[PDB]
Parts: C-alpha cells; sequence; structure tokens
C-alpha cells in the first residue's frame, strides 16, 4: 500500500507553511523547558522507582559484600 | 544582508553550490587542523617529544 | 590453576605454593580454596606394568 | 515517467527508503533499526580491514592483533572500533528490542520472530569474535560456556567434543571460529532483508499504538534527516568510547594471553550477556542453567501469546508501563549479579532477580494487561 | 588474603582527557625498565624501533640497540651466531623460555610488562602503589620464605622483592632518583608500553569533539527545518 | 468503590488528554477493523478526526488544554453495539463449523 | 463435532512418525536384520 | 637523599582519620601479641589504615615530582 490508497478521510483541512518562511526554534526554552518538565513530571513515578530499589539493593548487597570479607570479634 | 550576497554568488547554482563546498573543505581541513592542533599543542605544553626534541 | 609440588602440603600430597591448597595423597581438597579435588581422569591399564590415559 | 518508481533497482530503494508511508509521530526509539544497520555495517567494515592483518592460529593470534594495535598503520583506532562497535551493537539491540515490547510492536508476528533470530545471530558472532584474540577471558570464558552444552544428557560430551574439533577449546576451534565469525554477519545481512520486508507489508507501528494511516509522511526526507541525526549521536557515542575510553567496557584480563594451565579469578562473559550469565548461575543444576539461559532468550518468542491488553501500546497503560520499567531495572541488576561472584549476598539476589524476570512476563504484565481491561469496562 | 586495598588514584600528567603522556617521564621510565626490570622481566612488544620520535632521537635509539646481544639466523654453514641489535630487534626476552624463567624466580614466572599497565585493574595507580607500598608484615601474619608482604597485591604475598628504592639507578637528566619518582617514571613508561596510541588518539578525541560541536546543532537545525513544515501545521474538521 | 478506582485510572492512562475516547485506542483486529467499517459517516469521519488529532500532538510531545480533555463520564462507548455484533456472528459461524 | 470427526490426520501422521523416527535412525546409524544387525 | 614519599607519609599519619586507624591496629597488636593460641591477624586494621594514608598520599605526593 502506498500514498493514495492508505485510507479514507473526508472533511479534514490541513493548513501549513514553508519552513523558508518560518524560525527553527519557535521560542524553544520559553516553551520548551515548561514542556519537558510537563513530560517528566508525567513520566517519572513510573520510571523512577525500580531504579531507585536497583541504587539500593547494589547500594546494600555492595556493603554485605563489604562487611562479610571483614572478621567480626569472636 | 550577508546571507543575501552568498545565497546569490554561491548557492542558487548548484554546480556552485558544489565548487563552494569542495574550495571550503579545502581550506576548512586546513585551518582546523592547524588550529585544533595547535590548541592541543599548548593544553600539553612541555610534554610532547616535538618540545623537548631540541635536546639530542 | 598452578602445578601442585609432590611429596609436600600438610597433607603430604600436593601443597600449592599459590593460594595455598592441601590435598591428600587421593589428591581430595583437605584445606585450602581449590572448589574440589583434583581431576580424575578416566585412564585403563592395558598391561600389568603399562597404563593408557585418554 | 519517473525512474525513481520505474527501474527494477530503484523501485525498490524508493518504496523502501523515499517514499515509503511513515507515521506522522514515530519517535526517537525508531531510530534503532536504522542504527542496526549502520552497526552491521561498521562491524563488517573495520572487521574486513582486521581480517587483512589477524592470523587464527593459536600461537601467531594474540601477538597479530597487538601487532595490528602497534605497527599496522591506524589499526588501533580499526580495532578499538571494531570493538567498541560491537558494544554500541548489543546497545541499540536491546534499545529496539525494548521499543517493541513497550509498544506492542511484537503483534508484527513474522517481523518479531525474524528479529529474534537476527538477535541470536548476531549473539553468536560476538561470542565467537571475543575469543578471536586468544586472551584469558576469551579462552577460558569460551571453555566455560561452551562446556554447558556437555550438560545435554545421551549426547552433550560428544557435541561439545564436535564444536570444538579435539579435547578442549585449542587450535581448531579458534579457526573455525574465525570461519563462523567472518560469514555470519553475511548471513546477519540477509536475515536483516527478510526482516524489513516483512515490516514493509505492515509499514511502522507507532507509540499511540493506534493505527496511523490517517497521517503518514514520505519517510524522504522528514525520517532521512532525523535517522542521519541519530547515526552522528551514535558516532559521538562511539568515538566518546574509542577516543577516550576504549578500555571502558571490557575486562583487563584480556590483555593477558590465554594459558590452558592458569585460571582467572573470576571468569565473565561480555557485558551483553550478562543478565543471562547470572540467570544461569543462579540454578544449582547444570542442565537446569543451560535451560534457563535458553529461556531468558529464546522467550522473546513467546511474549506474542502473553499480550492480554486490548491497547496495543503502553503508552496508556499505567500497570503495565510501571512493570515494563521493573523488567529493565532488573536487567540492570541481572546484569550487576552477573558481573560478581558468587558469594553473598549476591548468590541469593541473582536468584531473586532470575524469578522476578520470569514472574514478570509470564505472569505480572499478563495480568496487568488483563487487570487494566477491567479498570476500562472491557 | 581476599581483601582489599584498591589503589588511591594518583594525579598523573596523563590523567587529564586531553593530557598528553609526559615524554620526558617516558624516557626516564625506559631506563628504569633497562637497568632495573629487564633482569627478569620480557617486554616482548617493543622493539628499539619504538623509541624513536617518542623519548630518543632515531641514533639515540640505535645506539642503545648496539648494546645488546641477539641471536641471528642460519649464516652460510647453518649455523647461529650473535650479533649487535638494531632498530629493528624486539627488546631481548631475558629468558630463552617461561620454565627458565621460573627455575630463576624461586618457582615464579614475572608476567612480560608490554602490557601490564593495561592487564591490571587500576594501571599505573595499581602499578605505582604495588613499587612503592612493601612493608613489613602486620602482626600474626606470616608468610612461606622469598613471598614478600605487599598490601597492595591479591592475597598480600607476592613472589617479587622490592625492586625499587632511593638512588637504585642513574638518571640521564640527572632527575633525583628516589623512590617515589623512580615508580611514578617507570609508570608512565609502562602506560605507553601498554597504549602507544595515548597521544595520538586523544588529540582525535578533541578533533571529534570540535567537529561535533559543530555537527550536531547545525544537523539537528537542518532537522528542525525539514520538520518545522510540521510542526507549525494546524488542523481543521468541517463536516457539513 | 470500583468506580473511584476505574476514574483515577482514566485519567492515569491519559489517552484523554489527546482527545481520544476509549474506542479510539482499541488495537485493530480483524473483528475491529469490521466494526470500524460498519460505522455509519458521522461516526467513522469523527474517528479518523480524533486519531488525526492525537497523532499530531504525539508528533509534538504535547496535550490538549484541561478544558480540552475528554471527560470521563462524556466517553461514550460508540463502537462497541457494531463490534459485540460482529463477534455475535463470528462465534456463530464457529458453532456452525463443528 | 466435525473437529474429531476429522481426526483423519491420525493414520497418516502414524505414517509420518514412522518417518520421523527412522529418517534420525538412518542419518545417525542393532536389532534390525541385516541392516547393521551384522556391522 | 630523602624521599618526598616517606616525607608525605608521616604527613598523613598526622590526621585524625589516620590516627583513628592507627588506635585499632595499636589495639589489634596487643590482642594477637598477647595470645598464644588462636589464629588472627591484624591483616584488616592494618589495611584499612594504609587506605587513609594513601588517599591522603595521592593527594600531595605528585606536586614535588
Ligand atoms: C539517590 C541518589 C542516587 C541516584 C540513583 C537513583 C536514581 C533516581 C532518579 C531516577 C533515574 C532513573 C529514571 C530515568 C530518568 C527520569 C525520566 C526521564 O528520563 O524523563 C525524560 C522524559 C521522557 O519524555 P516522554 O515524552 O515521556 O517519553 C520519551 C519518548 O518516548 C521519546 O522522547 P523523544 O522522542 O522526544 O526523544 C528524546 C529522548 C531520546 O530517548 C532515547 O532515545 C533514549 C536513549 C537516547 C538518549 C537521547 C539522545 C542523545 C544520545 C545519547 C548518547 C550520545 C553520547 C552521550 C554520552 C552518553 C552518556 C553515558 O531523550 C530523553 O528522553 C532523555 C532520557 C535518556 C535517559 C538514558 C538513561 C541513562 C543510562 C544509564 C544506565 C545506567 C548505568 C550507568 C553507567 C554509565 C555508562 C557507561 O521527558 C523529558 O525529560 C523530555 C524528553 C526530551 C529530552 C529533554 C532534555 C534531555 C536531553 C536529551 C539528550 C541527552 C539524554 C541523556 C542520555 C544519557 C545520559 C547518561
Ligand atoms: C548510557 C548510554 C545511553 C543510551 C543510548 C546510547 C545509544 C547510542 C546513540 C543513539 C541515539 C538515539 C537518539 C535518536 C535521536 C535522533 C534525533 C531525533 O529524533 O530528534 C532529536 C530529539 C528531539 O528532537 P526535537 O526536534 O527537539 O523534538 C522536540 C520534541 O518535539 C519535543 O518538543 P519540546 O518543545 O517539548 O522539546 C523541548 C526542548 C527544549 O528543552 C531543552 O532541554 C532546552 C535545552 C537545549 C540545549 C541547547 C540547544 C542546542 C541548539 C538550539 C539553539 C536554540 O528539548 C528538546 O528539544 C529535547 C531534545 C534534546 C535537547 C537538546 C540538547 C541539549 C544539550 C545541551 C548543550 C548546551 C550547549 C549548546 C551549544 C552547542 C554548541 C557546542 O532530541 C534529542 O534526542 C537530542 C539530539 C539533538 C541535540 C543536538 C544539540 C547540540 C548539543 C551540543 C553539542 C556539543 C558536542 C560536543 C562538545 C563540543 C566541544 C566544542
Ligand atoms: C569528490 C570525490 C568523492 C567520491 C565519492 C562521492 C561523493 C559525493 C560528493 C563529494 C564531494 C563533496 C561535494 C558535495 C556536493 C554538494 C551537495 C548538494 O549539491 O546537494 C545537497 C545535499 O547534501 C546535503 O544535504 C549534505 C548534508 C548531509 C551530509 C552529507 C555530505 C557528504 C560528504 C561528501 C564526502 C566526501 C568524500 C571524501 C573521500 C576521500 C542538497 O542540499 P539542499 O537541498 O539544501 O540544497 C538545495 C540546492 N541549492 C542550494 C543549490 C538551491
Ligand atoms: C519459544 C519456546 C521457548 C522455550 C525454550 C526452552 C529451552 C529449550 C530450547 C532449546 C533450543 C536451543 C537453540 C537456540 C539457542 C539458544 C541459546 C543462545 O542464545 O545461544 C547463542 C547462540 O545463538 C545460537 O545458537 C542461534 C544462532 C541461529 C539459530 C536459529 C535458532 C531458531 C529459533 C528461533 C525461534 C523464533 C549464544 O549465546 P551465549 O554465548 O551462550 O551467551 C553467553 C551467556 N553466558
Ligand atoms: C533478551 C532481551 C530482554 C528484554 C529487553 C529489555 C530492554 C532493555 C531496555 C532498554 C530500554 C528500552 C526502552 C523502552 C521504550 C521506551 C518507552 C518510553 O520512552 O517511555 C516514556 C518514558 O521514557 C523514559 O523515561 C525514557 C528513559 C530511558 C531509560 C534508560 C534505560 C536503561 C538501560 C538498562 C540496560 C540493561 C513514556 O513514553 P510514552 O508512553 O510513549 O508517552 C509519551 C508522551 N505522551
Ligand atoms: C564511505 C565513507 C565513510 C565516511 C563516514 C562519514 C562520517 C560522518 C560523521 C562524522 C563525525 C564527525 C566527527 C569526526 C572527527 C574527525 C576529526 C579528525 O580529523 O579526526 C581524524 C580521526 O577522527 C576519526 O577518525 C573520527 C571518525 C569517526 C567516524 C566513524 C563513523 C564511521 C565508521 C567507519 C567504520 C568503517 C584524524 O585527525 P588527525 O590524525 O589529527 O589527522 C589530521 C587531519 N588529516
Ligand atoms: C522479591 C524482591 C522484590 C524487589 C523488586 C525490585 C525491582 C522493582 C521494584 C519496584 C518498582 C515499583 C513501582 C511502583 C510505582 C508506582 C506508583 C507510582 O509511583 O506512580 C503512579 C502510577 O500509577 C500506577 O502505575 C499504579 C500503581 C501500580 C504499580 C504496580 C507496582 C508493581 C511494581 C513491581 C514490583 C516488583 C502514579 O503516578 P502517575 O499516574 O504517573 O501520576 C503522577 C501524579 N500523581
Ligand atoms: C626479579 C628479581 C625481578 C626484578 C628485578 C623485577 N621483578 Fe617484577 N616480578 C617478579 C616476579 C617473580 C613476579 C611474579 C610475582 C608473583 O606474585 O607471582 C613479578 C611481578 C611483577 C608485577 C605483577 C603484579 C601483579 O599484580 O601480578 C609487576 C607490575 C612487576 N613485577 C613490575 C616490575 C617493575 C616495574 C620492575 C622494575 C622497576 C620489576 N618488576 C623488577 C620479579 C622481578
Ligand atoms: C555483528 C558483526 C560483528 C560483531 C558483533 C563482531 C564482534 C567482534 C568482537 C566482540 C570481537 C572481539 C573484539 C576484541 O575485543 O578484540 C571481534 C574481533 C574480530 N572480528 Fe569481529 N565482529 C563482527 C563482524 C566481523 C566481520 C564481518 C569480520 C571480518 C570479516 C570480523 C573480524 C574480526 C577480527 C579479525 C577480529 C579479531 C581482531 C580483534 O580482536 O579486534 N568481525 N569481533
Ligand atoms: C541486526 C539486527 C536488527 C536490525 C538490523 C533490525 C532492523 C530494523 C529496522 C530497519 C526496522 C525499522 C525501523 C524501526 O522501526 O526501528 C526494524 C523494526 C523492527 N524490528 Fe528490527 N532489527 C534488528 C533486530 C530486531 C530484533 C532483535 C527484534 C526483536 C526481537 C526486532 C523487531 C523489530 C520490530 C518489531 C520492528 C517494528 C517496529 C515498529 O514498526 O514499531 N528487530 N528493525
Ligand atoms: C538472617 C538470619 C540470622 C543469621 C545469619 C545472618 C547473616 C545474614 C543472612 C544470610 C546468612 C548466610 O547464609 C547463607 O549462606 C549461603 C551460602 O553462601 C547463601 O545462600 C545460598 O546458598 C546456596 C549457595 O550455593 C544456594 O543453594 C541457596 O539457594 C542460597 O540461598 C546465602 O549467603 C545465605 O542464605
Ligand atoms: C527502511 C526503514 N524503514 C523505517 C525506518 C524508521 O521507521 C519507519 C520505517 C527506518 O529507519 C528505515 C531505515 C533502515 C535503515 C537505514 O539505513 C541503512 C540502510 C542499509 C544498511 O545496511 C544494510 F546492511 F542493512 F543494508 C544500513 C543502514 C535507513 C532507514
Amino acid at each position: 500500500r502506498q500514498f493514495g490508497h492508505l485510507t479514507r478521510v473526508r472533511h479534514v483541512i490541513t493548513y501549513s507553511l514553508s519552513p523558508f518562511e518560518q524560525r527553527a526554534f519557535p521560542h524553544y526554552f520559553s516553551k520548551g523547558i515548561p514542556n519537558v518538565l510537563r513530560r517528566t513530571r508525567a513520566c517519572i513515578l513510573r520510571v523512577a522507582p525500580p531504579f531507585v530499589a536497583f541504587y539500593l539493593v547494589y547500594t546494600w548487597g555492595t556493603q554485605e559484600f563489604e562487611k562479610s570479607k571483614r572478621k567480626n570479634p569472636a | 544582508t550577508l546571507t543575501a550576497r552568498l545565497y546569490s554568488l554561491l548557492f542558487r547554482r548548484t554546480s556552485t553550490f558544489a565548487l563552494t563546498i569542495v574550495v571550503g573543505a579545502l581550506f576548512f581541513e586546513r585551518a582546523f587542523d592547524q588550529g585544533a592542533d595547535a590548541i592541543y599543542e599548548h593544553i600539553n605544553e612541555g610534554k610532547l617529544w616535538k618540545h623537548i626534541k631540541h635536546k639530542y | 590453576g598452578c602445578v601442585p609440588i609432590a611429596n609436600a602440603g600438610d597433607f603430604g600430597g600436593y601443597y600449592c605454593p599459590c593460594h595455598g591448597s592441601h590435598y591428600d595423597a587421593s589428591g581430595r581438597i583437605r584445606k585450602g580454596p581449590a572448589p574440589l579435588n583434583l581431576e580424575v581422569p578416566s585412564y585403563e591399564f592395558t598391561s600389568d606394568d603399562m597404563v593408557i590415559v585418554g | 515517467t519517473n525512474i525513481r518508481k520505474s527501474h527494477p533497482l530503484m523501485k525498490i530503494v524508493n518504496n523502501a527508503f523515499i517514499d515509503l508511508p511513515a507515521p506522522s509521530n514515530i519517535s526517537s526509539w525508531w531510530n534503532f533499526g536504522s542504527l542496526l544497520g549502520i552497526c552491521l555495517i561498521l562491524q563488517i567494515l573495520t572487521g574486513l580491514f582486521l581480517a587483512m592483518h589477524y592470523t587464527s592460529d593459536t600461537t601467531t593470534a594474540f601477538s597479530s592483533v597487538t601487532h595490528i594495535c602497534r605497527d599496522v598503520n591506524y589499526g588501533w583506532i580499526i580495532r578499538y572500533m571494531h570493538a567498541n562497535g560491537a558494544s554500541m551493537f548489543f546497545i541499540c539491540l536491546y534499545m529496539h528490542v525494548g521499543r517493541g515490547l513497550y509498544y506492542g510492536s511484537y503483534t508484527f508476528l513474522e517481523t518479531w520472530n525474524i528479529g529474534v533470530i537476527l538477535l541470536l545471530t548476531v549473539m553468536a558472532t560476538a561470542f565467537m569474535g571475543y575469543v578471536l584474540p586468544w586472551g584469558q577471558m576469551s579462552f577460558w570464558g569460551a571453555t566455560v560456556i561452551t562446556n554447558l552444552l556437555s550438560a545435554i544428557p545421551y549426547i552433550g560430551t560428544n557435541l561439545v567434543e564436535w564444536i570444538w574439533g579435539g579435547f578442549s577449546v585449542d587450535k581448531a576451534t579458534l579457526t573455525r571460529f574465525f570461519a563462523f565469525h567472518f560469514i555470519l554477519p553475511f548471513i546477519i545481512m540477509a536475515i536483516a532483508m527478510v526482516h524489513l520486508l516483512f515490516l514493509h507489508e505492515t509499514g511502522s507501528n507507532n507509540p499511540t499504538g493506534i493505527s496511523s494511516d490517517v497521517d503518514k509522511i514520505p519517510f524522504h526526507p522528514y525520517y532521512t534527516i532525523k535517522d542521519i541525526l541519530g547515526a552522528l549521536l551514535l558516532i559521538l557515542a562511539l568515538m566518546l568510547l574509542v577516543l577516550f575510553a576504549p578500555d571502558l567496557l571490557g575486562d583487563p584480563d584480556n590483555y593477558t594471553p590465554a594459558n590452558p594451565l592458569n585460571t582467572p579469578p573470576h571468569i565473565k562473559p561480555e557485558w551483553y550477556f550478562l543478565f543471562a550469565y547470572a540467570i544461569l548461575r543462579s540454578i544449582p543444576n547444570k542442565l537446569g542453567g543451560v535451560l534457563a539461559l535458553a529461556f531468558s532468550i529464546l522467550i522473546l518468542a513467546l511474549i506474542p501469546l502473553l499480550h492480554t491488553s486490548k491497547q496495543r501500546s503502553m503508552m496508556f497503560r499505567p500497570l503495565s508501563q510501571c512493570l515494563f520499567w521493573a523488567l529493565v531495572a532488573d536487567l540492570l541488576t541481572l546484569t550487576w549479579i552477573g558481573g560478581q561472584p558468587v558469594e553473598h549476598p549476591y548468590i541469593t539476589i541473582g536468584q531473586l532477580a532470575s524469578v522476578l524476570y520470569f514472574l514478570l512476563i509470564l505472569v505480572l504484565m499478563p495480568t496487568a494487561g488483563t487487570i487494566e481491561n477491567k479498570l476500562l469496562k472491557w | 588474603s581476599d581483601l582489599e586495598l584498591h589503589p588511591p588514584s594518583y594525579p598523573w600528567s596523563h590523567r587529564g582527557l586531553l593530557s598528553s603522556l609526559d615524554h620526558t617521564s617516558i624516557r626516564r621510565g625506559f631506563q628504569v625498565y633497562k637497568q632495573v626490570c629487564s633482569s627478569c622481566h620480557s617486554m616482548d612488544y617493543v622493539a628499539y624501533r619504538h623509541l624513536v620520535g617518542v623519548c630518543y632521537t632515531e641514533d639515540e635509539a640505535k645506539a642503545l640497540a648496539e648494546e645488546v646481544e641477539v641471536q641471528d639466523g642460519p649464516n652460510e654453514d647453518g649455523e647461529m651466531f650473535m650479533r649487535p641489535g638494531k632498530l629493528s630487534d624486539y627488546f631481548p626476552k631475558p629468558y630463552p623460555n617461561p620454565e627458565a624463567a621460573r627455575a630463576a624466580n624461586n618457582g615464579a614466572l614475572p608476567p612480560d610488562l608490554s602490557y601490564i599497565v593495561r592487564a591490571r585493574h587500576g594501571g599505573e595507580d595499581y602499578v605505582f602503589s604495588l613499587l612503592t607500598g612493601y612493608c613489613e608484615p602486620p602482626t600474626g601474619v606470616s608468610l612461606r620464605e622469598g613471598l614478600y608482604f605487599n598490601p597492595y597485591f591479591p592475597g598480600q604475598a607476592i613472589g617479587m622483592a622490592p625492586p625499587i628504592y632511593n638512588e637504585v639507578l642513574e638518571f640521564d637528566d640527572g632527575t633525583p632518583a628516589t623512590m617515589s619518582q623512580v615508580a611514578k617514571d617507570v609508570c608512565t613508561f609502562l602506560r605507553w608500553a601498554a597504549e602507544p596510541e595515548h597521544d595520538h588518539r586523544k588529540r582525535m578525541g578533541l578533533k571529534m569533539l570540535l567537529m561535533m560541536g559543530l555537527l550536531l546543532p547545525l544537523v539537528y537545525a537542518m532537522k528542525r527545518h525539514k520538520w518545522s513544515v510540521l510542526k507549525s501545521r494546524k488542523l481543521a474538521y468541517r463536516p457539513p | 468503590w470500583l468506580e473511584g478506582i476505574r476514574k483515577w485510572y482514566y485519567n492515569a492512562a491519559g489517552f484523554n488528554k489527546l482527545g481520544l475516547m476509549r474506542d479510539d485506542t482499541i488495537h485493530e483486529n480483524d473483528d475491529v477493523k469490521e466494526a470500524i467499517r460498519r460505522l455509519p459517516e458521522n461516526l467513522y469521519n469523527d474517528r479518523v478526526f480524533r486519531i488525526k488529532r492525537a497523532l499530531d500532538l504525539s508528533m509534538r510531545q504535547q496535550i490538549l488544554p484541561k478544558e480540552q480533555w475528554t471527560k470521563y463520564e462524556e466517553d461514550k462507548s460508540y463502537l462497541e453495539p457494531y463490534l459485540k455484533e460482529v463477534i455475535r456472528e463470528r462465534k456463530e459461524r464457529e458453532e456452525w463449523a463443528k | 463435532r466435525y473437529r474429531q470427526l476429522a481426526r483423519n490426520w491420525v493414520p497418516t501422521a502414524s505414517l509420518w512418525g514412522a518417518v520421523g523416527a527412522v529418517g534420525l535412525v538412518w542419518a545417525t546409524d542393532d536389532w534390525v536384520p541385516y541392516i547393521n544387525g551384522k556391522f | 637523599l630523602v624521599d618526598p614519599l616517606t616525607t608525605v607519609r608521616e604527613q598523613c599519619e598526622q590526621l585524625e582519620k589516620c590516627v583513628k586507624a592507627r588506635e585499632r591496629l595499636e589495639l589489634c597488636d596487643e590482642r594477637v601479641s598477647s595470645r598464644s593460641q588462636t589464629e588472627e591477624d591484624c591483616t584488616e586494621e592494618l589495611l584499612d589504615f594504609l587506605h587513609a594514608r594513601d588517599h591522603c598520599v595521592a593527594h600531595k605526593l605528585f606536586n614535588s615530582l
């Protein structure tokens, strides 16, 4: 299937502008920083929790290996 | 504007845009090599053979 | 992996100089790191005074 | 009329990479396919150059490689590239597989299983390549791993000895691994051709998981520019390693020639196999460990049947998203464990991580799909 | 045994990302190998030629080569002879095989030094702290004899006698030959021996970083331009 | 209650933020294909649009204003009737062929 | 009903199972007389 | 001729952190020294001593080379 019979669409208007009429980076920081924050707040409670737990299991288990290699008074 | 001058002079004809790029790469190669080299050899003053070779 | 020295060790069999292991005359690891005993291969005693290892 | 559309050869290239209707909204996660192609070309070129200088005799091999690094012109950069290249390939591979899982791309069954095979094939390739220098790790790594096939009852011993071509990993094994390592990338190229051929039947998935026929765009120039950008970033990365940190991802024992009499303190394979090493090491029994190792990879093939969600992609599946990232972190943990010596606490961390892995794929994420379904009144 | 003391991190003149090896230090460090280490330890991957352009002029290197006796291939009669070394000869093996080396060292084989920096975790930091790390056993420790106490070695019992101490050699440049100074210099040479490319690679690193500084925003800008058509577009649904 | 969780989940899912309705997100197997195919002009073009909209937003890594988000209460199952019947039909042909 | 009233591939897959058995046994090389029965 | 390393080692042993591991070594010397039948050594306490000294040494030593 190629452009021409992909699907059937009715009543939709697409307006756009030549790249040479426009800025490459419209309001890049003023819109973009807020947007990136928004994006991160959205995902961090899904993504970050596991990696926290990794860091912890790795912290703990690395130091449990430390301790067990030492001597204790007995 | 400068860019206007450049467009009409160099970039409009595609044969010319190419001729620009090969010639500019030539001067860029020489320039960039020479400058980055000097940057490295100043960052590493004294430590290179080419800095100490006068002694032998 | 080093070569045990024969007729030596706490167990009068094999003592590794390396990480200090002690094999008996049976080759069995007695005192040291060496995970398991010495490696017992496949032999057959062809003649009364001949042996084949392989 | 127009050559790009008619000519038998150009038509294909046009249909494949210029006028291909791509979704408007594929993310950076769809970069990886092209990048994998680059990885593959990269290895073949750097590989070919190395092979003009290397020898696969036990006696000459270690030194022939170091000869590349000392006396061949630019041999050093080429060699380090082919080695960091192998890492970049596995990064690209695991990212690529990630996207498959999260966005439900695996619904494209033929594409997907070809892909599993690509993975296996690249795995074989890199396993055998790592042996080629004949360092301590190369040798003892290849020995331990190939020996697992000994645990196959009835035929194990015979089978491993036939692979070796003798009674240990020795002269005959290295020479044949060189041969295999050379021809395998070629076969990978064809399989990859086919991988694409099937993808081109459906076109691409996208992050919404929702059909995108109402908003496709010609591949060129949107995705030509974007792949190039990605390739730059891959090159940035590759060369950062080669030029700043060439040994960062390797083991130093591989600078010590292979010695059949002195076993290294900790034997590990390359990092890209560590998760599977750790699963294998968790099982007491040796055939158990083998079948677990095989299943940790082949399970990829089953994931299509384990899909429960009425939605294709995890974009709108919060519970599934959490579980997905759990699996990812677990694989980071499995990797950590696999790089560690078999002692407390790591033995038990590893066992847990191994359980968690299979638990997630076979029970938890299926369930979550279903819980989500009920939360949506379907 | 099965303990720690992993090396601390000494601020080598070549630790820095864009920092080259100190070539004067390499020259001194060669001397340290030549006069001290080369009695026990091979370095099979260096030839006299490799010193040229690095720490020795071409004829200086030739002088150093001529100083050694090397065997050469069969003459007319079909006999082996000895000759003076050339640039083309590799730095000579101190014994004709490993078993010979063992007999001479109480059964321990001294590792070749070609890659030693590279084939030990910690590299220069490890090796430096090894040479300068020799101490008297702690209370309760008794080592088999001819194995020495060194906290930086695996197991702490090393079959190498402390090879390094003040005025152990004389420096061409006349730098104060203190123990720490000679351990630094030999380490520097040992890094170079393991990785001749260190300087070239670091130069390229710089040029790669520079080109990428140009090319990454450039191509990124190209991307945004093409895609601006799409980024800007506004959609309108208009059923009758 | 059950409904308290379902409402939280809906907002978490977040398809509403792109102005999609639940039925827009259903993965298209053969049954679903057919249900869509039986949609009347109004309902079909509406879907076409909602998805154009969402896809264009996905591209931009953007969402709608909250004012514009699909409300939990207002989200009708436009597709279920068409689909329930497509499936009833299939189940029938299955039955028959045994 | 009508599948189960298939199961006509059971006697055909019986003969295909002997082809699989005998085939693996031929390709791989005692109690068959003559052939290998007399090594 | 004085090795600047033996200088700096002495300077580093001044530090508070070092003195604490020095105490740990002292206590262990008594303990192992005074018994005739047990199996302890003081490797552990020595090693963490050297660790504290040597991280200190590293910072300073190189200046004077
Ligand atoms: C308590 C103390 C101890 C701490 C431990 C505890 C941990 C607690 C914290 C939790 C940490 C774990 C959770 C992860 C982070 C939180 C979530 C998050 O990432 O939110 C992003 C979140 C995701 O957005 P979204 O819309 O929800 O979904 C993303 C889309 O799917 C697609 O987005 P798109 O299509 O718009 O494309 C852009 C996208 C593209 O995303 C991708 O393609 C993914 C990967 C590519 C990165 C981006 C392209 C740049 C190329 C990178 C490589 C080039 C060389 C540089 C050197 C590499 C560095 C080592 O870029 C990103 O999203 C950046 C995230 C990349 C994260 C990579 C993870 C690091 C690996 C570490 C492994 C652990 C071992 C360490 C060993 C060290 C190494 C030897 O959104 C944003 O932040 C906005 C996205 C736009 C980017 C903003 C600006 C960043 C610049 C990007 C380029 C550089 C990225 C850095 C890469 C490597 C750094 C090391
Ligand atoms: C000479 C011997 C070489 C043998 C191998 C063959 C190589 C081909 C070319 C080599 C010489 C370099 C000259 C380049 C020709 C000029 C390119 C061009 O002519 O076409 C550009 C494509 O390049 C772009 O995008 C470029 C952006 C992406 C980066 C790709 C650039 C390729 C670099 C050339 C490699 C040189 C090989 C050296 C090997 C020793 C088109 O871009 P635009 O659509 O904005 O222009 C619009 C047209 N206007 C401006 C004239 C109105
Ligand atoms: C789906 C059901 C799941 C059940 C699985 C339970 C286990 C029983 C299965 C047994 C069959 C095993 C044959 C496949 C090999 C799997 C192991 C594997 O990944 O081997 C690769 C080589 O790839 C190779 O050897 C493969 C190269 C090309 C061969 C193509 C194989 C076709 C299968 C694909 C299925 C879609 C080597 O990786 P390693 O070096 O061992 O990894 C190092 C880890 N320490
Ligand atoms: C035998 C194979 C075994 C199984 C394969 C496992 C795969 C290994 C994993 C590698 C990473 C795969 C990436 C998965 C797809 C990314 C999905 C994603 O980007 O999700 C983001 C959050 O992003 C983020 O937060 C992006 C951060 C990326 C995190 C880096 C990954 C760490 C590497 C671990 C290596 C062992 C949310 O995006 P969406 O739901 O699309 O919504 C977009 C906004 N509306
Ligand atoms: C069919 C043609 C293929 C060409 C591929 C096009 C590459 C497109 C991307 C380029 C990335 C830009 C960064 C490159 C930095 C180049 C800087 C530079 O001059 O470095 C080179 C080494 O760099 C390097 O060697 C760095 C090069 C990194 C490119 C690796 C990617 C391609 C893999 C090649 C594997 C076969 C040599 O510098 P010097 O030795 O000082 O030589 C002085 C000048 N002649
Ligand atoms: C035997 C050994 C065990 C150790 C295992 C170690 C490795 C994995 C460990 C931990 C991962 C836990 C992930 C839980 C975080 C989920 C809760 C949360 O923080 O975020 C929820 C997401 O909702 C939701 O997703 C709803 C909550 C449902 C989450 C399911 C938790 C299952 C995680 C897997 C545990 C193995 C809310 O966040 P958003 O909806 O993004 O909105 C944010 C603003 N409210
Ligand atoms: C013979 C008296 C020697 C001289 C002179 C030098 N070294 Fe040595 N070294 C020797 C032996 C027998 C061994 C093996 C030690 C063992 O425990 O088995 C070594 C070892 C080294 C090592 C390896 C450290 C490790 O982790 O394995 C290094 C880095 C080393 N030697 C360096 C070295 C240097 C720099 C010398 C001159 C300054 C030097 N050695 C002299 C025997 C002898
Ligand atoms: C998927 C593609 C490939 C991968 C993943 C790959 C992987 C590897 C790996 C991991 C090594 C060990 C690198 C090292 O640490 O030294 C290696 C070495 C080698 N590879 Fe490949 N390789 C690939 C393709 C090729 C091809 C096509 C050739 C030759 C035609 C080749 C030739 C070599 C040679 C000669 C070596 C030995 C030199 C060296 O160790 O660097 N490779 N390969
Ligand atoms: C040599 C290795 C591989 C190469 C060269 C390769 C190549 C590609 C390319 C070019 C694409 C299209 C671009 C993209 O969507 O990223 C792609 C897509 C895909 N590949 Fe791969 N691939 C490889 C390995 C794999 C593996 C291992 C899997 C799965 C285990 C896989 C599954 C897929 C899937 C499902 C898609 C479709 C993604 C989508 O459209 O959403 N591939 N591959
Ligand atoms: C918590 C109880 C209080 C007393 C113990 C306190 C110490 C901390 C808890 C762990 C105790 C160590 O005791 C135990 O040792 C064994 C042997 O290495 C390891 O455990 C492992 O044993 C073997 C390893 O070959 C595996 O078959 C087994 O499946 C696994 O659990 C763990 O390290 C730990 O479960
Ligand atoms: C076809 C294709 N469809 C889609 C996407 C993205 O998603 C939409 C579909 C793509 O990114 C791509 C793609 C794939 C490879 C590529 O560059 C090559 C080509 C060939 C090559 O060598 C090889 F051996 F493989 F032939 C190495 C890299 C460029 C583009």
